[PDB]
C-alpha cells in the first residue's frame, strides 16, 4: 500500500516527509482551530453574565421591613 | 522480616514458600525419584503408542475411564445412609422448596387480600 | 520445555531461578534503562556477596528470606513477553495449526493441486515406515528393566538409523502456520 | 385423518417387500411425501377444531405436534442409516419398522377424540421404544434403562386408567368436546384431590417432573440415535398435551394442588441447570437440559393462562427441534471418537469448520437467541409466570443465565482450544450428515417467521 | 506483521553482537564455539544475565531448563533457529 | 457553596429548606406586589412544541430562536442575537430566583430576631 | 387514500408551515429532495401505473362473510348440547371481535401519541380516556377466565357481578 | 440510583486505570469512566446531553484505540508501555492524533470533548444531587487527566525501550486516512453538531467565576 | 513484495557510554567498588535520532507555531475587510 | 412519499447485502473488505440526508 | 464505472424497492407511517389553509 | 490446572495434563477457563478486607450525601398557568386554585 521501508537494526526509523507534514499540518489546525474559537466566542469558557452578590441586593428591593412593622 | 503470605483454598501456597522442598532428606529424594520413574514410564508408553505409523484412533486412557466411571456410576454402591449424608440431603432438597413455597404462598395471599378489598388498581390489565 | 526434566532441581539450580525472577522484576519496577542496569549491579552485588559459602544448612537459610522478600515486593503485574504462558499473544496461532494426517483426508481433487509436495509426502511417510520399526527394537534394548527413570531420549547410534521418536517432533505444525 | 394414517400404514409394506439395499431410500422419499401431506392440517380455524370423525379430530394444539411427528420419521431414517450399515437386511427392516409403527401410534395419539382411545394409543407408544432401546443399545445399561423407562412410566399410568373409568361412570362420557361442554368445578374434597392425582401424575411423570425425572438421563444415554431423537422431540410432550387436554376438567383444584408441582418445578429448572454445568457426557447434559425446558412448560401449563399454553406450545415445538439437532450432533461426534465424553475430542472447529458452524448455531437456539421461537415461548411463559407472581422473575433469570452458561460451555470444550493430538481418525463430515443438520435448523428459523402456527389453540 | 524472514547468519551475527557488547569478553578472543564456563571464564550468574540478553534483544524468553544448559553461541543460535522454524 | 456549610455546619433554621420555599405570604413584604408577564399565550406555545419544562416565562425568545434555526437552516450561525436574547432572558430568570432565596433567609432572620427580642422582653 | 376508513382512523387536518427563507443562500434538503423526486419518485409511479393497468384489466371480488345471530349460552337448557355449542361458537366470534375493538383503540393510542410530539400528555386525553372506558369494559367481560374459557364461565362471572352490583344497591338504598 | 452508580463506575475505572501497564488496558479503563459519567448525565436528568457526550465519545475514543493498535503493530504485537519509548519523533501521525485524542478525552475548549463535558461538570454542579456524587465525579475528572498523561508519558517522550531490530513503520494509506478521518471528526464533529441541534434544555447562563472554571483548574 | 535487501549490522565499537545516563551510572557504580557491564549493550537508546528529547508541554504544543502564524494572520485579514 | 421514511429504510436495508453476498464468489476472492467498506461508506452518505433533514 | 454500477446495484434498486413498498403497500394500512405534526410558530402560514398565525404580544426589548 | 508448569511437555498442552496420570476429581471445575486456586501478590484475607471496605465506605458515603444533599442559592423554577396545570396530566373541568407567582 505504502512505500517500501527497510528495517534499521538500533538507529532510528528511516522518515518520509509526507507523515512530517501531515502530522505538523493537523497539530497546527488544531491550534489554530482552538485560537479562532477562543477569539470569536470566549464567553463559552470564561462566562458572559455576571454572578450577582446576594448581600449587595439593599433590603428596599428585596422587601424587608426594620424589624418592628411586621 | 516482611509482611507474611498467608495461603487460603482459593488463593494456594506459593512453591517457593513451602517449607517441604527445603527439608530435603534421603527418603524425600528417594519418592522424588520413584514419582519421576512413574512419570516416564508412562510417558514411554503414550509415546510408543503414539507415534506408532500403524495406530489409526483414538490412544484410550485408563485414567479417564477411571474419572468418568467414578463421577457417575460408582457413586449409589458406595453410599451409606449417614447423620451428614442425611441430613445435608433433606436440607439441600426439601428445604428450598418450602421455602420458596412460603415465599410464593405469602405473595399470593398478599395480592388476593388487596384484590378482593378493591384497593389493586388493576387498570390496562388485559393479558394474563 | 525441548529438555526433560529432573526428580528435582540442586540449590544453584533455585539459586539461579530466583536470580533471573527478581532481575526480571527489578526491570518491571525499573522502568527505564539506566535505572535498571544500576539497581541491577546493586542486585547482582548482593547476590554474590554470599557466592563462596561453605555451609549448606546456612545457605539454605538464605534463598528462603530471599524468596519471602521477593514475593513480598514482586510487582503484581510484571512484564510477560507476548508469547510467553501469560503473554497477551500466548495461544494466538493454535487455532491456525492443522495436524499432518489431515492431508490423507484431502480429495484427489485436492492433491491434484501440489503434486511435487504430495509426492515428498510419501517419501516422507516411507522413512516413518521403515525407522520405526527399526526404532521400536533400538529403544526395548536401550531401556534399563523395570521402566525408564528419566523421560529421556537416546540419539540414533548406527547410520541408517533416525532418532527414536522422531516423527512427531519433526512434523509440527509451525510457529505460525498461517 | 385417515389420508394421513393409511399411507403410513402402507410404509410397512413397502418396508419390507423393498430391495436389501432400497430400504432406506423408500422408506426416506416416502416419509417426506407423508410429512408433506402431513403439512395441510396447519389450515386451522379460530372455531372449536378439524373434527374429521367420532374418532379422530385435529386441533391447532395438535398439528403442529402431528407435523414435528411426521418430519422427525426422514431424519430418525438418515441418522440411523450409519451405525446399522453392518446389520442383517431383516434386523434393518425390523428397525425401521419399529420406527413407523411409533409413528403411528403418535399420529393416532395426537388425534384421538376420546380419552381411553387416548390412554390406550399413550401407552402404545412405550413398547416399541422400548424394545429400540433394549435391543439397539451399545452399552450394558440399556436393559436396565428399558426397566426403568417401562415402570415410571406405568407407576402413573396404571392410576390414570382407574380414574379415566370412573370419570365416565358418572360422567357418561370421555370424549374431549362432551367433557369440555359439560364441565363441572371439582369440590375440594379428598376423593377429588386423589382424583386430581390420578388424573396428572401419568403426563407428569412423562414431561418429567423434577423429582421424577430420573428415568430420562438413563434412556437418553442408553438408546441409539433415532431412540433419542424421538424421546427428546415427541415422547417428552405427549405429558403436556395430555396435561392441556386433562386439565379441564380439573378446575378450581388446580389452584390449590398445582402449588407442590409449581415448586418443583421453578426450583428443579435451577437445580438441572446446574447439573449441566457439571457433566462429563455430551448425552446426560443435553438430557437434563432436557429437563430443564420441560419444567419450564409444567410450570406454563400449571399456571393455565392464555399466554401460559401458547408459551407451552412454542416451547415444546422448538426444544423438540433444537434438541433432536444436538443430539444428531454429539452422536456425529460419536460414530468418530466411539466415548461419548465431552473433554475428549477437543478443537473440531479446527478439523470439521462447517459443523462447528451447526454446532454454533444449535447452542444459540438452546440458549433462546430472540426472535427464535425458543425466546418466543419463554418469553411468554415468564410473563404469565410473572403475572402469577412477581417473585418468579428471580428463578427465570437465574434459569436463563445458567442456561446460557452451560450451552456456551458445551460449544465452547468441544469446538474451541486445542486439537487432541493423538485421535487422527477425524474425517471430513459426510453429506449426509450436514444435510441433517440443515433439515434440523432450517425449519426452525423458518418457523420463526410464521410464530401463529405454533401457539396453539389460545392464539 | 511485516517480519523480515530471519536466516541463520542473521542470528549468529545479532547473538555475536550481544556478546561483543558484553565487557567481560574481549571480542577478539571471541568465537563461535567458544564455552562460556571455560573457554572465556565466566560464572553461572553471567550465563544467566547473557540468557537474559538473549531474551531482551529477540523479543522471546527461553524457559530456565532450556537456558540452564547453553554454553556456546552456537548452542544459542541452534535452539533460537529450532525455536523461530529457521530454514537456511 | 457557602450557604450550603452554614445550614449543615450551624444552625438549620438559620437559612431555608430549598424544598420547602417559600414559608412565608408573597406580599408580606411590601404591598405593590406586581404579578409576572407572560408573553406566549397557550395555543402558540403548544403549537411549538417547546417541552413542559421549557415552558416558563422566558418562552418567547425561545419561540423566536427555534423561528430563527427553522428560518436559516444552512447557515446556522445566522441568528446569534436571539439566543443571547433567550440566554439573558434566562438570566434574569435565575437571578429572579437567588433574589427569591436572599429574601426568604433575611426574613428568616429577621423573623428569629423578633422571636428574641420578644423572648427578651419576656425574660425582663 | 380510501383504503380505510376515515371515522374508525381519524386524522387530525395537519396543517403544514410555508418554507420562509431568510437568506439567499442555497439549501441542500429543497436541491436533495428534488433530484430524490426525479430519481426515485418518477420511475416508482411509472412501474405502479403500469401494474394498476395490468390489475385493471383483470377486475374480481371478495366478499365479507355475514353472520346471523343464534341463541345465546342464557337461553339454552342445561345439557341441550346443539344450541351450546351455536352459543359457545357466537360467544368466541363476539371475543375477537372485542379483542379487535381494542386493538382499534390501542392504535389510535398510539398515533395520537406519536403525532402530537411534546404536547402529547395534553393533546391526547381524548384517545387515553377512550381507551380507559374499553379496557374497562374488555377487563369486566374477560380477564380471570382464564384458559378452557367459556360462554358459560364469562356468564357466571357476569352474574357475580350482578349480585355485588344489586347488593350495593340495595344496601346503599336503604343506608 | 443511576447518579450514584455513575458516580461511583467513573471513580472506581479512573483509579483502575492511573497504575495500569497494558495501553489497551488503560483505553478500555477509560471508556468505563465515560460511560460512568453517562449515567451520572442519565441521574441528574439530562438525556440529550448524555447522547451528545455518547456522539462525541464515539469520535474521540474510537481514534484512540486505532492510535493504539498502530502503535502495537509498529512494536510487532507488544502492548506493555515499559517497552515503548520514544515515539514523538520515531512515528509521528500516531503522536499528533493521540495527542489530539488526549486533548479531546481530558477536556480542551472548542474541541469535540468539551462542548459535552464541560456542560456535563456544569450540569451537575449546578444541581441539586449527592454530594458524594458530586465529589467523585470531580475526581475522577482529575484521574482522567492522569491516565491520558501516563499515557503520553510513558509512550511517547522518554528513551526507547524496544528491541533493537527497529520495524516501525506509518507510511500506510489505509491506516493514516482512516485515522485522519476521525481526527477531523474529534476537532469539529463538536462545534458543528452542538450548533446544528435545536436546544433541549434550559441552559445554565450565570454561574460563579470559580465554580464555572472547575473542570479546567481539576484538569 | 517483502524486504530482502541484505540488511547489515552497524559496529559494535560504535556504541559507548560517555555523554549519556550510563556514564552517570557507571560513576555512581564505581563509589561502591561495582561496575555495569551491559552499558554498552544499552547505548544505542541515547545515540542517534534518539538523543534529543521533548517535554510534556512541548509536546502538547506540537504545531502552536505555525497554528499562532495562521492564527494571527487570519485575524488581521478579518480585521481588514471588516473595517471597510 | 415524504423521501425522509424512504432513506432511512435504504440505509439499513443496503447495510445486509453484503451478508446475502457471503455466499456469493466475491467471499472468496481478496476484494471483500473492500466491497464491505465501501458499501458502509455508501450507507454513511445515504444516512447523512435524513440528518440534513431533520436539522 | 465501478461506483456508477455499484451505486446502480447497491442504492438505486433497493431504494426503488423501499420506496415504491412503502408508498403503496405499508401506507395502504391507516397508522403505519406517523409523523411529527411540525412545530407551528407565529407568523407563519400554512399551506393547506392559508391563514397566517397571529404574532406575539410586541413584549419590551432592550439589550 | 493453571499452577500446573506451562514449559513442560504435557500430552495435553490445553489441558495441562499427561496421559496416564490419575485425573483430579473435579478436573473440570478446574481448567485455566473456570476457578483457579493460583497464589496471588496479596493474600485472600487481606484481598477481601480491603474490597468490603471500600465498597462499605462508598455506601455509607453515599448515604450521607443523600442526607447532606448540594445546591444553589435558588428558589423552585417557578411557570406561568398554574404551574402548567392543563399540560400536566390537564383535567381542564376541575379549575383548581390559582397559583400566582411574584415579581421581584
Ligand atoms: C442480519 C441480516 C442478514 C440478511 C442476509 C440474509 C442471511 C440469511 C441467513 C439465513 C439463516 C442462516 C442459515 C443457518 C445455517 C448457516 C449457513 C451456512 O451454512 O454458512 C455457510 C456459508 C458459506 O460460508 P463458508 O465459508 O463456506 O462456511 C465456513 C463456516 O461455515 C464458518 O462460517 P462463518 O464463520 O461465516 O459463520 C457462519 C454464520 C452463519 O451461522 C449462523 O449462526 C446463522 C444463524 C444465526 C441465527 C442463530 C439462531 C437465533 C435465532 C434467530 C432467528 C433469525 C431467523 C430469521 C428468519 C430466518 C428465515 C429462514 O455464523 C455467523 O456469522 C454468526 C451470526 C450471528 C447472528 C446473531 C444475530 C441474530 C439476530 C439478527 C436479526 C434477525 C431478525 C431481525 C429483525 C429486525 C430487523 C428486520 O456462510 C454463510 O452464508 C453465513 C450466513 C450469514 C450469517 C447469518 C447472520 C444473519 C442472518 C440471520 C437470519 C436471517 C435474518 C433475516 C432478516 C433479514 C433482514
Ligand atoms: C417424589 C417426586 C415428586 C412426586 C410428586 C409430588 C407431588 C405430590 C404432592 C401432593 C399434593 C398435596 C396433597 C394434599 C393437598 C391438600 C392440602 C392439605 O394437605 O393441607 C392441609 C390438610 O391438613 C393436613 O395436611 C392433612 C393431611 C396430612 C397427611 C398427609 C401426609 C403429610 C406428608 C406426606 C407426604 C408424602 C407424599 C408422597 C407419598 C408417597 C389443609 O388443611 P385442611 O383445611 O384441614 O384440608 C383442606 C382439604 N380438604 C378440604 C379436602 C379436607
Ligand atoms: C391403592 C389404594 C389407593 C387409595 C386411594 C383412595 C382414593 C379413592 O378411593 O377415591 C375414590 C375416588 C372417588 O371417591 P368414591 O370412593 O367413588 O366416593 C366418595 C364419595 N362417597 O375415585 C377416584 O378418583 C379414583 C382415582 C384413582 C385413585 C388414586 C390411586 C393412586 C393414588 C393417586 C395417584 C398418585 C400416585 C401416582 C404415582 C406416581 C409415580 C410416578
Ligand atoms: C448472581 C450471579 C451468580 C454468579 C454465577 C456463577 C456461575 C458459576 C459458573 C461459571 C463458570 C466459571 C467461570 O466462568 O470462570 C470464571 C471466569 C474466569 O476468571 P477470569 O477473571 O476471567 O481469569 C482469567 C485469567 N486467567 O470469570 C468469570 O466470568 C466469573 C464471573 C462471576 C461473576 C459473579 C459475581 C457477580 C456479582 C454481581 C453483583 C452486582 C450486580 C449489579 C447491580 C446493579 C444494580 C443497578
Ligand atoms: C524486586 C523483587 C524482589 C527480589 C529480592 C530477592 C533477594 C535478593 C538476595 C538473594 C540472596 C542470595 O544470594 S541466596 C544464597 C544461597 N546460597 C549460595 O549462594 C551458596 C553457593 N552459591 C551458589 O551455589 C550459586 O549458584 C553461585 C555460586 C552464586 C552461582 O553458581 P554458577 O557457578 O553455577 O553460576
Amino acid at each position: 500500500g505504502g512505500v517500501h521501508i527497510e528495517p534499521r537494526y538500533r538507529q532510528f526509523p528511516q522518515l518520509t516527509r509526507s507523515q512530517l507534514i501531515q502530522a505538523e499540518f493537523f497539530s497546527a489546525t488544531m491550534w489554530f482551530w482552538i485560537l479562532w474559537r477562543f477569539w470569536h466566542d470566549s464567553d463559552a469558557v470564561l462566562g458572559h453574565f455576571p454572578y450577582p452578590d446576594p448581600s449587595q441586593w439593599t433590603d428596599e428591593e428585596l422587601g424587608i421591613l426594620p424589624d418592628d412593622e411586621d | 522480616s516482611f509482611p507474611k503470605y498467608k495461603p487460603s483454598r482459593l488463593a494456594t501456597l506459593p512453591a517457593t514458600l513451602d517449607p517441604a522442598e527445603y527439608d530435603i532428606s534421603p527418603e524425600t529424594r528417594k519418592a522424588q525419584a520413584e514419582r519421576l520413574a512413574i512419570r516416564s514410564r508412562l510417558k514411554r508408553e503414550y509415546l510408543l503408542q503414539y507415534n506408532d505409523p500403524n495406530r489409526l484412533g483414538v490412544i484410550e486412557d485408563p485414567a479417564l475411564i477411571r474419572w468418568t466411571y467414578a463421577r457417575s456410576a460408582n457413586i449409589y454402591p458406595n453410599f451409606r445412609p449417614t447423620p451428614k449424608t442425611s441430613l445435608l440431603g433433606a436440607l439441600f432438597g426439601i428445604g428450598p422448596l418450602f421455602f420458596w413455597y412460603y415465599v410464593f404462598k405469602t405473595d399470593r395471599d398478599k395480592k388476593e387480600k388487596l384484590i378482593q378489598e378493591g384497593k389493586l388498581d388493576q387498570t390496562f390489565n388485559i393479558s394474563y | 520445555a525441548f529438555s526433560a526434566p529432573a526428580a528435582y532441581l540442586t540449590h544453584q539450580q533455585k539459586v539461579l531461578r530466583l536470580y533471573k525472577r527478581a532481575l526480571r522484576h527489578l526491570e518491571s519496577w525499573c522502568v527505564h534503562r539506566d535505572k535498571y542496569r544500576y539497581f541491577a549491579c546493586l542486585m547482582r552485588a548482593r547476590f554474590d556477596e554470599h557466592k563462596n559459602e561453605k555451609d549448606m544448612v546456612k545457605a539454605t537459610q538464605l534463598l528462603r528470606q530471599a524468596e519471602e522478600e521477593f514475593w513480598y515486593g514482586q510487582h503484581p503485574q510484571p512484564y510477560i513477553f507476548p508469547e510467553s504462558p501469560g503473554g497477551t499473544s500466548y495461544e494466538r496461532y493454535e487455532c491456525y495449526k492443522v495436524p499432518e494426517w489431515c492431508l490423507d483426508d484431502w480429495h484427489p481433487s485436492e492433491k491434484a493441486m501440489y503434486p511435487d509436495y504430495f509426492a515428498k509426502r510419501e517419501q516422507w511417510k516411507r522413512l516413518r515406515r521403515e525407522s520405526w520399526e527399526r526404532e521400536v527394537k533400538q529403544l526395548q534394548e536401550e531401556t534399563p528393566p523395570g521402566g525408564p527413570r528419566t523421560e529421556a531420549l537416546p540419539p540414533a547410534r548406527k547410520e541408517g538409523d533416525l532418532p527414536p521418536l522422531w516423527w512427531h517432533i519433526v512434523t509440527r505444525p509451525r510457529e505460525r502456520p498461517m | 385423518m385417515l389420508k394421513i394414517i393409511i399411507p403410513t400404514t402402507m410404509l410397512l409394506p413397502m418396508t419390507w417387500m423393498s430391495k436389501h439395499n432400497m430400504i432406506w431410500i423408500n422408506a426416506t422419499v416416502h416419509s417426506l411425501l407423508i410429512s408433506l401431506i402431513s403439512l395441510s392440517l396447519l389450515n386451522q380455524l379460530g372455531e372449536n377444531s378439524l373434527n374429521f370423525s367420532l374418532t379422530f379430530f385435529s386441533d391447532s394444539l395438535s398439528a403442529p405436534l402431528l407435523v414435528l411427528t411426521t418430519w422427525l420419521l426422514p431424519l430418525m431414517l438418515m441418522a440411523s442409516q450409519s451405525h446399522l450399515s453392518k446389520e442383517t437386511t431383516t434386523r434393518k427392516k425390523l428397525y425401521i419398522t419399529m420406527l413407523i409403527l411409533l409413528q403411528l401410534f403418535l399420529i393416532m395419539t395426537f388425534t384421538a377424540t376420546e380419552l381411553i382411545l387416548f390412554y390406550i394409543l399413550f401407552e402404545a407408544t412405550l413398547v416399541p421404544t422400548l424394545i429400540i432401546i433394549t435391543r439397539w443399545g451399545n452399552q450394558t445399561e440399556r436393559l436396565n434403562a428399558g426397566l426403568y423407562f417401562l415402570f415410571y412410566t406405568l407407576a402413573g399410568s396404571l392410576p390414570l386408567l382407574v380414574a379415566l373409568v370412573y370419570i365416565q361412570n358418572t360422567t357418561g362420557s370421555l370424549n374431549f368436546l362432551i367433557i369440555h361442554y359439560w364441565s363441572h368445578p371439582l369440590s375440594n374434597s379428598w376423593s377429588n384431590i386423589f382424583m386430581w392425582l390420578a388424573c396428572i401424575m401419568a403426563f407428569m411423570v412423562k414431561m418429567p417432573l423434577y423429582g421424577l425425572h430420573l428415568w430420562l438421563p438413563k434412556a437418553h444415554v442408553e438408546a441409539p440415535i433415532a431412540g433419542s431423537m424421538v424421546l427428546a422431540a415427541v415422547l417428552l410432550k405427549l405429558g403436556g398435551y395430555g396435561m392441556m387436554r386433562i386439565t379441564t376438567i380439573l378446575n378450581p383444584l388446580t389452584n390449590y394442588m398445582a402449588y407442590p408441582f409449581l415448586m418443583l418445578s421453578m426450583w428443579g429448572m435451577i437445580m438441572t441447570s446446574s447439573i449441566c454445568l457439571r457433566q462429563t457426557d455430551l448425552k446426560s447434559l443435553i438430557a437434563y437440559s432436557s429437563v430443564s425446558h420441560m419444567a419450564l412448560v409444567i410450570v406454563a401449563i400449571m399456571i393455565q393462562t392464555p399466554w401460559s399454553f401458547m408459551g407451552a406450545t412454542a416451547l415444546m415445538i422448538a426444544h423438540g427441534l433444537t434438541s433432536s439437532m444436538l443430539f444428531c450432533l454429539a452422536n456425529t461426534n460419536y460414530e468418530r471418537v466411539h466415548s461419548r465424553t465431552m473433554i475428549l475430542a477437543r478443537g473440531l472447529q479446527t478439523l470439521l469448520p462447517l459443523m462447528a458452524t451447526w454446532w454454533l448455531v444449535a447452542s444459540l437456539t438452546n440458549l433462546a437467541l430472540p426472535p427464535s421461537i425458543n425466546l418466543i415461548g419463554e418469553l411468554f411463559i415468564i410473563t404469565a409466570s410473572f403475572s402469577w407472581s412477581n417473585i418468579t422473575i428471580i428463578l427465570m433469570g437465574m434459569n436463563m443465565m445458567i442456561t446460557a452458561l452451560y450451552s456456551l460451555y458445551m460449544l465452547i470444550t468441544t469446538q474451541r482450544g486445542k486439537y487432541t493430538h493423538h485421535i487422527n481418525n477425524i474425517k471430513p463430515s459426510f453429506t449426509r450428515e450436514n444435510a441433517l443438520m440443515a433439515l434440523h435448523i432450517l425449519p426452525l428459523l423458518l418457523l420463526t417467521l410464521n410464530p401463529k402456527m405454533i401457539l396453539g389453540p389460545l392464539y | 506483521s511485516d517480519a523480515p524472514p530471519l536466516t541463520l547468519e542473521a542470528i549468529k551475527d545479532r547473538v555475536l553482537y550481544v556478546l561483543k557488547l558484553y565487557d567481560k569478553i574481549d571480542p577478539e578472543k571471541l568465537s563461535v564455539n567458544s564455552h562460556f564456563m571455560k573457554d572465556l571464564g565466566l560464572d553461572s550468574l553471567d550465563q544467566v544475565e547473557i540468557i537474559m540478553a538473549m531474551e531482551d534483544e529477540f523479543g522471546f524468553e527461553i524457559p530456565d531448563i532450556d537456558a540452564e544448559k547453553l554454553m556456546c553461541p552456537q548452542e544459542i543460535v541452534d535452539y533460537i533457529a529450532d525455536k523461530k522454524d529457521v530454514y537456511e | 457553596g457557602a450557604h450550603l456549610a452554614r445550614r449543615y455546619l450551624g444552625d438549620a433554621s438559620k437559612e431555608p429548606d430549598p424544598l420547602r420555599m417559600p414559608t412565608f405570604p408573597p406580599d408580606y413584604g411590601f404591598p405593590e406586589r406586581k404579578e409576572r408577564e407572560m408573553v406566549a399565550t397557550q395555543q402558540e406555545m403548544n403549537d411549538a412544541q417547546l417541552m413542559l419544562q421549557q415552558r416558563d416565562y422566558c418562552a418567547h425568545y425561545l419561540i423566536q430562536l427555534l423561528k430563527c434555526k427553522r428560518d436559516s437552516f444552512p447557515n446556522f450561525l445566522a441568528c446569534k442575537h436571539e439566543q443571547h436574547d433567550w440566554d439573558y432572558c434566562e438570566h434574569l430568570d435565575y437571578v429572579k430566583r437567588m433574589k427569591e432565596f436572599e429574601r426568604e433567609r433575611r426574613l428568616l432572620q429577621r423573623k428569629k430576631r423578633r422571636e428574641q427580642r420578644e423572648a427578651e422582653m419576656a425574660r425582663g | 387514500p380510501d383504503s380505510w376508513d376515515k371515522d374508525v382512523y381519524p386524522e387530525p387536518p395537519r396543517r403544514t408551515p410555508a418554507p420562509a427563507p431568510q437568506t439567499s443562500l442555497p439549501n441542500p434538503v429543497t436541491y436533495l429532495t428534488k433530484i430524490f423526486d426525479l430519481l426515485v419518485d418518477r420511475p416508482v409511479t411509472l412501474a405502479r401505473e403500469f401494474i394498476e393497468q395490468q390489475h385493471a384489466k383483470n377486475r374480481y371480488y371478495y366478499y365479507h362473510r355475514e353472520f346471523r345471530r343464534v341463541p345465546d349460552i342464557t337461553e339454552c337448557e342445561e345439557k341441550d348440547i346443539l344450541c351450546m355449542f351455536e352459543a359457545e361458537m357466537q360467544w368466541r366470534r363476539d371475543y375477537k371481535v372485542d379483542q379487535e375493538i381494542v386493538n382499534i383503540i390501542q392504535e389510535r393510542l398510539k398515533a395520537c401519541q406519536q403525532r402530537e410530539g411534546e404536547s402529547y400528555r395534553q393533546n391526547c386525553a381524548k384517545e387515553l380516556e377512550q381507551f380507559t372506558q374499553v379496557s374497562k369494559a374488555f377487563q369486566d367481560r374477560y380477564s380471570d377466565l382464564g384458559a378452557h374459557y367459556s360462554a358459560r364461565k364469562c356468564l357466571a362471572k357476569q352474574k357475580q357481578r350482578m349480585l355485588a352490583e344489586r347488593k350495593a344497591a340495595k344496601e346503599a338504598a336503604a343506608a | 440510583m443511576t447518579l450514584c452508580l455513575g458516580a461511583i463506575t467513573t471513580l472506581f475505572t479512573a483509579l483502575c486505570a492511573i497504575t495500569q501497564n497494558d495501553i489497551k488496558k488503560i483505553v478500555a479503563f477509560s471508556t468505563s469512566s465515560q460511560l460512568g459519567l453517562m449515567m451520572v448525565t442519565i441521574g441528574i436528568n439530562q438525556p440529550h446531553l448524555a447522547f451528545l457526550h455518547i456522539c462525541m465519545h464515539a469520535f474521540f475514543k474510537a481514534m484512540l484505540f486505532m492510535c493504539s493498535g498502530s502503535i502495537i503493530h509498529s512494536l510487532n504485537d507488544e502492548q506493555d508501555i515499559r517497552k515503548m519509548g520514544g515515539l514523538y519523533k520515531a512515528m509521528p501521525f500516531t503522536t499528533t492524533a493521540l495527542i489530539i485524542g488526549s486533548l479531546a478525552l481530558t477536556g480542551m475548549p472548542y474541541l469535540t470533548g468539551f462542548y459535552s463535558k464541560d456542560l456535563i461538570i456544569e450540569a451537575v454542579n449546578m444541581s441539586y444531587t449527592n454530594a458524594w456524587a458530586l465529589l467523585m465525579t470531580l475526581i475522577a475528572t482529575s484521574l482522567t487527566a492522569a491516565y491520558s498523561t501516563r499515557i503520553i508519558f510513558f509512550a511517547f517522550l522518554g528513551k526507547p525501550r524496544f528491541p533493537p531490530l527497529v520495524l516501525i513503520n506509518e507510511n500506510n494509506p489505509l491506516l493514516i486516512n482512516s485515522i485522519k478521518r476521525l481526527l477531523i471528526g474529534s476537532i469539529f464533529a463538536g462545534f458543528i453538531i452542538s450548533n446544528n441541534i435545536p436546544p433541549m434544555t434550559v441552559p445554565n447562563t450565570t454561574m460563579p467565576l470559580y465554580m464555572k472554571m472547575t473542570a479546567l483548574i481539576v484538569t | 513484495e517483502h524486504g530482502h535487501s541484505k540488511m547489515e549490522l552497524p559496529d559494535y565499537k560504535q556504541w559507548k557510554i560517555e555523554g549519556t545516563p550510563l556514564e552517570t551510572v557507571q560513576e555512581k557504580l564505581a563509589a561502591r567498588g561495582l561496575r555495569d557491564p551491559w552499558g554498552r549493550n544499552e547505548a544505542w537508546r541515547y545515540s542517534g535520532g534518539f538523543a534529543n528529547n521533548v517535554s510534556f508541554v512541548g509536546a502538547l504544543l506540537k504545531g502552536f507555531k505555525w497554528g499562532f502564524a495562521a492564527f494571527v494572520v487570519a485575524v488581521g485579514a478579518e480585521y481588514y475587510l471588516e473595517s471597510q | 412519499m415524504n423521501p425522509f421514511a424512504s432513506l432511512t429504510l435504504t440505509t439499513l436495508t443496503i447495510l445486509t447485502i453484503p451478508i446475502m453476498m457471503s455466499n456469493s464468489n466475491i467471499y472468496k476472492t481478496n476484494l471483500y473488505p473492500n466491497y464491505v467498506k465501501t458499501t458502509v461508506s455508501y450507507a454513511f452518505t445515504l444516512s447523512l440526508v435524513p440528518l440534513l433533514m431533520f436539522m | 464505472y465501478r461506483h456508477s454500477i455499484f451505486a446502480v446495484t447497491h442504492v438505486l434498486i433497493p431504494v426503488w424497492i423501499i420506496h415504491y413498498y412503502l408508498k403503496y403497500h405499508v401506507t395502504a394500512k391507516p397508522y403505519t407511517v406517523v409523523e411529527r405534526k411540525p412545530r407551528i410558530f407565529p407568523g407563519d402560514t400554512i399551506l393547506e389553509t392559508g391563514e397566517v398565525i397571529p404574532l406575539m404580544k410586541e413584549f419590551p426589548d432592550q439589550h | 490446572q493453571q499452577e500446573r508448569d506451562p514449559w513442560y511437555d504435557w500430552d495435553h498442552p490445553d489441558l495441562r495434563l499427561n496421559w496416564g496420570e490419575p485425573i483430579h476429581w473435579d478436573l473440570d471445575m478446574y481448567i485455566r477457563n473456570r476457578v483457579d486456586t493460583s497464589p496471588t501478590p496479596v493474600s485472600w484475607n487481606t484481598m477481601c478486607k480491603h474490597l468490603f471496605g471500600f465498597v462499605a465506605f462508598m455506601l455509607f458515603m453515599f448515604w450521607v450525601g443523600e442526607i447532606y444533599p448540594s445546591y444553589q442559592p435558588v428558589g423552585p423554577k417557578q411557570y406561568p398557568y398554574n404551574d402548567l396545570y392543563l399540560e400536566r396530566g390537564g383535567d381542564p373541568t376541575k379549575e383548581p386554585e390559582p397559583v400566582v407567582h411574584y415579581e421581584i
